[PDB]
Order: structure tokens, then C-alpha cells, then sequence
């Protein structure tokens, strides 16, 4: 069959700013090249057919110009309701293959903002269910990666935390990231102390805040 | 048979050729044809009968 | 005024035969009817794709005989058959029918000859395991007045067998601040998520807060107070 990847996996773009996708085919097997814009919770939207003829309903300032097997699809003025992921498709009759975008998510560009660090305990109705949470919240914070640690009396623990990362406000452009454990009772009762460190480009240095049982 | 290829004043029917297969098609359709030319091209053409 | 709809779709367990797409005010036979699947970070593409006709079937190579495609025109309903269903395989499922621009350059003449209107909405398929009855716990700060000059307070929803969950505070009364987090699936395959609001350290302790969390699939209706 195919094999297509986008060279960007994610892609940044500040507002008004000129912004280029390539997607590369394993080769350009067909005249025919579809990009299309997807909005999630919305039916897919085809930028352009064939990478001659722009889509009917598709902005001009979108340009679809194909060098050898690459695709580079260029946005002028890009605006967040105008961003959006992107996935290309060789059409031809002979498809099957249904070869398919890896997905590219457009940010908006933003001046950094340091996370605010906020701590959740188990709920004494939670610890009678017999499963313990320990929440790590981070605020505030305008670039999407962030790295949480936990650490149990000073133990890492591998796979406990689950990471959760609020979608951005368009005009906020800054992204929230809740940490949650899991621990059975017993694992509750044996770890006296629980810890979370959160490391970030934002903060000058990384930090670490702790709690004990029994504060309130 | 062709009138043209004999008596095309007369258009009198004189066998021109022969098809080698001897079975014989029991059933006939006219294909359709539209001539692809722009308006300005566009331009009346002479029926056919059966 | 044509209208696409997908019906059938339901969770199921795995290795289970699921039955599909309809369309309303369009006519069936004229347009073949395209089955296409999107997964989330991935590229929708097209597992069944069917010609008007129906006597011709397209399977996609990721599928090896996993989705069935049956249509009946005068019905005006396209059939797609799911076996051996696996948690990979869940995906939502959108019909619509697909056009190419066939024209003859005699000068330069191209013809779009293309119709995407109506594409289908979709429709989600789940497999779910270890479930459980959905439970919402209140969460808060150690401390209210010394967590900053915004404070944070977040309610937790864990262990739901269907959809996430709608979540509302006071019914709604204080929207500032509010953050929608996507629900994550668990090592045991129970979802996870969390709502949070931003509310001013003057309000905390004057004024308390109430979670009211609904779930829409149980109808259950839990008050979360702190």
C-alpha cells in the first residue's frame, strides 16, 4: 500500500502569522490529492480535492502546492477557528489501501504563564470505597507539555498517576493538567506521605510541594 | 454492406465485408454518442434510421 | 434537505456481531453509499465503501473481512456488519456519499461532478470491562486562604461504565473559570475525569460551594457540598 507521514507531527502557529503543513506520501501514485480540516465533534471538511482546484466553501488564503511526493498546504493570517487538524489522503479509484493523515493540531502562540500548583485529597467516602486519589492540578500554563512526578515517601511510582490536560481557551491559549493516583486502601494506609514535583519551562526551576494524612 | 463504397448515388446496399464468426448476435443496441464541443461548436447532425 | 443518519451503534463485548447508516429525503440507488471510520489522533479512512449498485464491495486492507457492507436502496439504509470487535477497533463511524470531478479537456473543460452535502455525523462504538456504578467525590484545597490569590476547586468523577458525565456547579450558578477535562481510560477501563472552577479567596469560606453532578445515561443526580 502507501505510507504517509506528516513531517510535523503538531504544529505552532501565532495569529497572523503565514504557517506551512507538508504531508509526505510514500510516492505520488495518483494526480489526485485530498487535504482535509477536521473539527472534532464535526464532520470532516475537504480543503482541497485534487491540490489544482481549491474546495468550494474553503478560505483563499489556503493554498494547497505539491513538490515531488510532499504536499505543503500554506495558511495566511491564521486565526484559532481557522486552525484546525489536518489529514491527507492520495485519492484514486483504486483506493482499499484507505491511506490516512497522521494529524497535525495547530496552537496559538502565547506569551509563557507559570502553572499554579493545587493538591486534591482522597475523599473519606472514596477511602471507604477502597480506592485512594491524590490530585496534582496545574493552571495557567500556555505551552501544552508539562512533567508531573509523584513520589511516595520520596519513592517514584510508575504508571499510578494518570495525566488529564484541559482543552485551551482560544483566547486564554494556556492549558490546565490535572494528575490523579490510584492506590488500593492498603496501598492508602502504607504510604504515609504523598508528593507531587512538577517540572516546567515556564517555572525557573522545578519544585516540589508534599502533604501528609490528616491535615483538615 | 456499403452504398458508399459502390453505388453511393444510388445508395443500392453491395457487401463490402465479411465477419469470420459464424454465430450470429440475436439482439442490436445503437450506442449513444454526444459530440464534446463548446457552445459556439455546437452544431446540428444528420439522424439515423433503422 | 437530504438527511444522514447512523443507527445500530451501541457498546458491546468483544468478539460480538454489531449491525449501520440511513439516508433520508435522497434517493438511495443513485449515489453509493461510503462507510468511513475515524480514531482519535488518526486519519479517517474508509473501512467499507460501497458502488450504488451494491453488487461491487470495497474492503479496506487494516480490515481483514471485519466489516460486512449490505444496502438496500428501496429501504434507503446502508447495513454494516461488525465482527470480532476489539478496544482498538472502537472508533466513531461516519457515512457519506463520495464524488470525483470525470470531465473531457476539449478546451480546457473541467467539470467538478461532486456532492459531500449531508455528510454523516456518526456514531460510537464502545467496549467496555470492569464496569462500575458512576461516584463523585468533592475535592479541595488543604488549605482555602493560603492556596493563592485564585483559588482552584474541583470536583472528581471516577468509575463510570457509559459516556462521561454532565457536572454543574450551584446548577450552574458560577461559570468563571470553568475546565473541561477529556475522560481517560483506566488500566481497568473505567474513564476518568475531573471539573475544576476558578473562584475568588474573599468568596471561600463565605460563600460554600455546591458540585451537582447528573449523569445522563443512569440518571443519577449526586450533590457534592465541601
Amino acid at each position: 500500500d502507501i505510507q504517509m507521514t506528516q513531517t510535523p507531527a503538531s504544529l505552532s502557529a501565532s495569529v497572523g502569522d503565514r504557517v506551512t503543513i507538508t504531508c509526505r506520501a510514500s510516492q505520488n501514485i495518483s494526480s489526485y490529492l485530498n487535504w482535509y480540516q477536521q473539527k472534532p465533534g464535526k464532520a470532516p471538511k475537504v480543503l482541497i480535492y485534487d491540490t489544482s482546484r481549491l474546495q468550494s466553501g474553503v478560505p483563499s488564503r489556503f493554498s494547497g502546492s505539491a513538490s515531488g511526493t510532499d504536499f505543503t498546504l500554506t495558511i495566511s493570517s491564521l486565526q484559532p477557528e481557522d486552525f484546525a487538524t489536518y489529514y491527507c489522503q492520495q485519492s484514486c479509484t483504486t483506493l482499499r489501501c484507505w491511506t490516512f493523515g497522521q494529524g497535525t493540531k495547530l496552537e496559538i502562540k502565547r506569551t509563557v504563564a507559570a502553572p499554579s500548583v493545587f493538591i486534591f485529597p482522597p475523599s473519606d467516602e472514596q477511602l471507604k470505597s477502597g480506592t485512594a486519589s491524590v490530585v496534582c492540578l496545574l493552571n495557567n500554563f500556555y505551552p501544552r507539555e508539562a512533567k508531573v512526578q509523584w513520589k511516595v515517601d520520596n519513592a517514584l511510582q510508575s504508571g499510578n498517576s494518570q495525566e488529564s490536560v484541559t482543552e485551551q481557551d482560544s483566547k486564554d491559549s494556556t492549558y490546565s493538567l490535572s494528575s490523579t493516583l490510584t492506590l488500593s486502601k492498603a496501598d492508602y494506609e502504607k504510604h504515609k506521605v504523598y508528593a507531587c514535583e512538577v517540572t516546567h519551562q515556564g517555572l525557573s526551576s522545578p519544585v516540589t510541594k508534599s502533604f501528609n494524612r490528616g491535615e483538615c | 454492406f456499403s452504398s458508399r463504397y459502390v453505388d453511393l448515388y444510388g445508395g443500392n446496399m453491395f457487401q463490402f465485408a465479411t465477419l469470420p464468426v459464424y454465430d450470429t448476435i440475436k439482439y442490436y443496441s445503437i450506442i449513444p454518442h454526444s459530440i464534446r464541443s463548446i457552445q459556439s461548436d455546437r452544431k446540428a447532425w444528420a439522424a439515423f434510421y433503422v | 434537505e437530504v438527511q444522514l443518519v447512523e443507527s445500530g451503534g451501541g457498546v458491546v463485548q468483544p468478539g460480538r456481531s454489531l449491525r449501520s447508516c440511513a439516508a433520508s429525503a435522497f434517493t438511495f440507488s443513485n449515489y453509493g453509499m461510503h462507510w468511513v471510520r475515524q480514531a482519535p489522533g488518526k486519519g479517517l479512512e474508509w473501512v467499507a465503501v460501497i458502488w450504488s449498485a451494491g453488487s461491487l464491495k470495497y474492503y479496506a486492507d487494516s480490515v481483514k473481512g471485519r466489516f460486512i457492507i449490505s444496502r438496500d436502496n428501496s429501504k434507503n439504509t446502508l447495513y454494516l456488519q461488525m465482527d470480532s470487535l476489539r478496544p482498538e477497533d472502537t472508533a466513531v463511524y461516519y457515512c457519506a456519499r463520495e464524488n470525483t470531478t470525470y470531465y473531457y479537456e476539449t478546451s480546457g473543460s473541467w467539470g467538478a461532478s461532486y456532492y459531500f452535502d449531508f455528510w454523516g455525523q456518526g456514531t460510537l462504538v464502545t467496549v467496555s470491562s470492569s464496569t462500575k456504578g458512576p461516584s463523585v467525590f468533592p475535592l479541595a484545597p488543604s488549605s482555602k486562604s493560603t492556596s493563592g490569590g485564585t483559588a482552584a476547586l474541583g470536583c472528581l468523577v471516577k468509575d463510570y461504565f457509559p459516556e462521561p458525565v454532565t457536572v454543574s456547579w450551584n446548577s450552574g450558578a458560577l461559570t468563571s473559570g470553568v475546565h473541561t477535562f477529556p475522560a481517560v481510560l483506566q488500566s481497568s477501563g473505567l474513564y476518568s475525569l475531573s471539573s475544576v472552577v476558578t473562584v475568588p479567596s474573599s468568596s471561600l469560606g463565605t460563600q460554600t460551594y455546591i458540585c451537582n453532578v447528573n449523569h445522563k445515561p443512569s440518571n443519577t443526580k449526586v450533590d457534592k457540598r465541601v
